């Protein structure tokens, strides 16, 4: 379903990528953070954690994740934790492994972001 | 046999639902001739371990020995209850937050505000004598209740349990900067509570919600990493300004203990 939007409408895939960049910036800009590149800027898990707190209205204590991850393992832990926050918020367990996000799997990244977008479009 | 079976869920008369959110549901009800509030906890991946932990953690909350502490009356163990559930007495005026920020009938005067401050400081001083401290107890204006005679009481039902996500803070404006960043075991928890009291003093002085224009994630990030602080209000008495500044000391070790600010607040009373 998402993979048709990914593969066999490459100009729609670019529309999805443009819509997702608009959405994540509406929230992350409040922290003076800007996203220009979906293929790498969510791979270390930090922006996903910050985005979930912006979308669901909480702060994430800095001892709960790695704000500046120093290893592949810490990025995996960040993404895993962000996945837990998503499930805390009502989303079903995300499809990709946390390693898939850290490895900049473009498809795994937009699927996670688009499910965030589907749920939180109207959050101000 | 278990030492406590807890409160029988079947004996609860649920009357009217008050709220529902991330953590569960709040109901007004009745139990054994008491007007009560029932908190039904929503917990993902409930387990026997978490149930055992809930049942070990609840008895500590049944504190009947101090006028400025509101006890948990008891808890429903799950199983056999459908959900882990806490019961407390219904407090007619609601939370301090409600009385200060959502009071449509009257505005509490500053004599009453000083009494609220003294009440909270006395309850916190008592709680800080407990060994060990009640864990995961955050002080803010939503976790203080106002009883029928306008007595402020620290609510023991508003603790977070071990199985509740430590990674989601919903009232960061009252949390000490060090507690936004470090694990509780790496902080002096009593000193962190005094910061929260300083923010309560600010709230009582301004009658504003701290950082109301910012989201929770904005608040925590800016207080922790950018030095965002409440602005000391203009044109207040030097004595109040001095008290607020010492309770909000950047150095946790320099903040006073609650038992040292109790006599200070006593002298600011009308009586
Ligand atoms: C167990 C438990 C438990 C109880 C609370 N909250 C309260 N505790 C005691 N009394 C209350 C009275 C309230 O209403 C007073 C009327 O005010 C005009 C009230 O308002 C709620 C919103 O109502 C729309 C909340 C109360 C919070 C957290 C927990 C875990």
């Amino acid at each position: 379903a998402f993979d048709t939007l990914f593969d066999h409408a490459p100009d729609k895939l670019n529309v999805v990528k443009k819509t997702l960049i608009t959405f994540v910036n509406k929230h992350l800009n409040k922290l003076n953070l800007e996203v220009t590149e979906l293929e790498t800027q969510f791979a270390d898990g930090v922006y996903l954690v910050l985005l979930m707190g912006l979308l669901e209205g909480y702060f994430v204590p800095l001892h709960s994740f790695f704000l500046t991850p120093d290893s592949f393992e810490q990025k995996v832990l960040n993404v895993s934790f962000a996945f837990e926050l998503m499930q805390d918020g009502g989303l079903e367990k995300p499809k990709p492994r946390p390693e898939d996000i850290v490895n900049c799997d473009l498809k795994s990244t937009l699927r996670v972001l688009y499910n965030l977008f589907t749920k939180y479009r109207n959050v101000e | 046999m278990n030492k406590h079976s807890g409160i029988d869920f079947k004996q609860l008369n649920f009357l009217t639902k008050l709220n529902e959110n991330h953590s569960g549901e709040l109901w007004k009800g009745r139990w054994q001739g008491n007007d009560i509030v029932v908190k039904v906890l929503k917990v993902r991946d409930w387990s026997t371990r978490k149930s055992r932990d809930f049942n070990e953690e609840c008895p500590r909350l049944r504190i009947f020995s101090h006028p400025n502490v509101l006890p948990v009356l008891g808890a429903c163990q799950s199983p056999p209850a459908p959900h882990p559930t806490l019961i407390t007495h219904w407090m007619p005026y609601g939370s301090l937050y409600n009385v200060l920020h959502e009071g449509t009938n009257f505005v509490v005067d500053q004599s009453q505000a000083v009494k609220f401050a003294l009440d909270m400081a006395r309850g916190m001083a008592f709680l800080h004598t407990l060994e060990p401290l009640i864990p995961r107890h955050a002080l803010n204006s939503r976790s203080v209740m106002i009883d029928e005679d306008m007595t402020a009481r620290i609510s023991m039902a508003d603790v977070k349990f071990s199985f509740q996500s430590p990674g989601r803070m919903y009232a960061p404006a009252w949390v000490a900067p060090e507690a936004l960043q470090k694990k509780p075991e790496d902080t002096n928890r009593r000193s962190a509570d005094m910061w929260s009291f300083a923010v309560l003093l600010w709230e009582l002085v301004t009658r504003e919600v701290p950082f109301a224009d910012l989201s929770n994630m904005e608040i925590g990030m800016k207080v922790a990493l950018e030095g965002l602080r409440p602005t000391i209000p203009p044109g207040i008495s030097p004595h109040v300004s001095k008290l607020m500044k010492i309770c909000m000391n950047e150095d946790p070790a320099k903040r006073p203990k609650f038992d040292m600010i109790v006599p200070i607040l006593e002298k600011m009373q009308d009586k």
